[PDB]
Formats: structure tokens, sequence, C-alpha cells
């Protein structure tokens, strides 16, 4: 069963080659609600005039990507997405560009970001922390075996489908990296020390995140947390850590080899691979075939009202979409 | 406690992407 990361890549290979482009048009949906804002863009709830049926649009205003300095990353991101195929990676559905914005449509994910349901709770217990992190390992796994590197791990980016399982969203930072890359991106409270000290990275940056992340779910508060960015740096290169008095003392040894400056000592960039991770201690009662298959009872099952309820999410002010008349930035996102 | 701590910091909310 590495067979089935071999025709994995074959797709992804075919897919990378050759990309889907210009499959539906802004007039085809009724704009909803945003239901998610970001640095760089923001997502509407969205209904298709002519299936009825419901998504998540991201629209991205051309000219603010190039005043950020987001182009390659913004074409990566629909590169990505469209080329990858896994359960908990949310599916784009279309993509398209007009005069002002590149958009991209995916498959609606109900139940709300990690990040609310987390917050509201204050923390979750290990063995439903350890559900979510299966899936994580179980993507990091997929992207990795494709040289994709993910770049962005948080609660915030995590959606719960109506089964109560992830489904992974947002690959601004997604790129597809032989060996190293180098642009400082992320999260602060996410970022490896790598990338801090512009040092030069693998993959490797994504497990480091996963054990922030699984701090983060069974602590409720992050490893690494102070009032500004740099200050964050500060903590996280130290390679200090403090866990919870209940921490299991299983946790506590995976945490330590996940949260590890020291690359030679990080687990999933060693010998053994993500195994470290799977044959840990800590997930020995994972069935890892079932977490794929969906066959595992998860933690909640998110309020179901209907077709377009966005209860589960918070409510954001409103921009409405201009197009321009004229053509806004041509060659920069030719290939888009 | 830490958590005490968590919750009067100014980092509570949906954190975003760092730029440049
Ligand atoms: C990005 C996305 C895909 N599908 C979605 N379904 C609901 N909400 C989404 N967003 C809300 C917060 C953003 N982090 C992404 C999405």
């Amino acid at each position: 069963v590495k067979e089935f990361l071999a025709k994995a890549k074959e797709d992804f290979l075919k897919k990378w080659e050759s990309p889907a482009q210009n499959t539906a048009h802004l007039d085809q949906f009724e704009r909803i609600k945003t239901l998610g804002t970001g640095s760089f863009g923001r997502v509407m709830l969205v209904k298709h005039k002519e299936t009825g049926n419901h998504y998540a649009m991201k629209i991205l205003d051309k000219q603010k990507v190039v005043k950020l300095k987001q182009i390659e990353h913004t074409l990566n991101e629909k590169r990505i997405l469209q080329a990858v195929n896994f359960p908990f990676l949310v599916k784009l559905e279309f993509s398209f560009k007009d005069n002002s914005n590149l958009y991209m449509v995916m498959e609606y994910v109900p139940g709300g970001e990690m990040f609310s349901h987390l917050r509201r709770i204050g923390r979750f217990s290990e063995p439903h922390a350890r559900f979510y992190a299966a899936q994580i390992v179980l993507t990091f796994e997929y992207l990795h075996s494709l040289d994709l590197i993910y770049r962005d791990l948080k609660p915030e980016n995590l959606l719960i489908d109506q089964q109560g399982y992830i489904q992974v969203t947002d690959f601004g930072f997604a790129k597809r990296v032989k060996g190293r890359t180098w642009t400082l991106c992320g999260t602060p409270e996410y970022l490896a020390p790598e990338i801090i000290l512009s040092k030069g990275y693998n993959k490797a940056v994504d497990w480091w995140a996963l054990g922030v992340l699984i701090y983060e779910m069974a602590a409720g508060y992050p490893p690494f947390f102070a009032d500004q960015p740099i200050q964050i740096y500060e903590k996280i290169v130290s390679g200090k850590v403090r866990f919870p008095s209940h921490f299991s003392s299983d946790l506590k040894d995976l945490l330590r080899n996940l949260l590890q400056v020291d690359l030679t000592k990080r687990f999933g960039n060693l010998k053994n691979g993500v195994n470290d991770i799977k044959n840990h201690k800590w997930f020995a009662t994972t069935d890892w075939i079932a977490i794929y298959q969906r066959k595992v009872e998860a933690p909640f099952i998110p309020k179901f009202k209907g077709p377009g309820d966005t209860s589960n999410f918070d409510d954001y002010e409103e921009e409405e979409i201009r197009v321009s008349i004229n053509e806004k930035c041509g060659k920069e996102f030719s290939e888009f | 406690t830490t958590y005490a701590d968590f919750i009067a910091s100014g980092r509570t909310g949906r954190r975003n992407a760092i730029h440049d």
C-alpha cells in the first residue's frame, strides 16, 4: 500500500502539467455572506444559479496580490488545489478570473473552523485531539510524497465537515518544493525555527507545525504565545517548551520529538519518515486505515440547519466586489 | 494559570498569515 502513493503521484503529475482554466464566471453565482477574511483574500458562501448547489468562493483582488508580493503563492495555490485529491483536502470545483479578481470556488464545509469550536470549549480531550491529529498526519504523508509542503497548518484553516472530519483549506502557502525553499511565510505561532532564522528549509516545517497544532488542541493555548510576533519568534527559537500537567506522558514525548529545533532529531524528517509518528505510543490505538476511510466515530458532528446555514461561522463585515471595465494584471496571471 | 495568561493576551482571535 505504497502503490496507492505511486498512482497518486501519477495523477498529480498529470493534473500538474495541464491545468484546468476558466471553468465558470461570476454571474453564475449568487453571493451571500462572507465566512472568513484573510490577509490577502475573503471567502463567501455562494449559490450556483443553475444547479442551486452551495460553495465557498475565495475572492482575490489581483492588485492587492501584486502589492503584497503574493503572485507565485497565488498561482501555486490554484495549481496545487486543482492537482490534488485526498479525503481531508477540500475540493476545488471551479476557478476563473475577470478584469479584477482571481476566484477559486470550493466545496462548502458547513461545520465552521476548528478554531472557533476550540476557543469556545477551551481545549479538546486527548482522544479527540488524537483523532484530528491523525487526519493531518495522513494528509501530510500524502502531500509530502508529491513534494508538496503546506505551510499554514492552524485551527483557522481546518474546517469540520458534516461527518465531523477535517477538511484542510487555504493553500496560499502551499508550494511544490524539490528539496529546499526560502520564503518567510506562515502564521507566527506555527512557524518552525528554520523559517524565522531565514535558514532555508524543507517539508519538516509542517511536522513542526503539527506539534504546535496538537499542543494547542490539547492545551487550549499554543506552546509559544506573547502579544507580538517577534516575541513569539524568540520563544520559538529558544526551543523551550512547557506542557500542562495533564498532558499524558506519551503526548509529552511525541511533542518533544515534534517540537524539536534540531532537524537531525525531528520526527517526520528521519530514516523512518512518518512512521516515527504513526508508530509512536500516543497514536497506538489509532486505526490509520479506518481514519482514511472515515469509519471512525468523530469527536463531534456539527449542528445542521440547512443548505445555506452559516451559524457555525462568525459574521464579518461585507465589502462589495467591484469588477473594473479594463483588465488589471494580464501577464502576471496569464496561467490562472 | 498559563491559560489565564493566554485568555488575557492580545492574540486570542483568528491569527493572520505574515507578510514581509
Ligand atoms: C476556504 C474554504 C473552502 N471551503 C470553505 N467552507 C467554508 N469556509 C471556508 N473559509 C472560511 C474561513 C477560511 N479559512 C476559509 C472555506
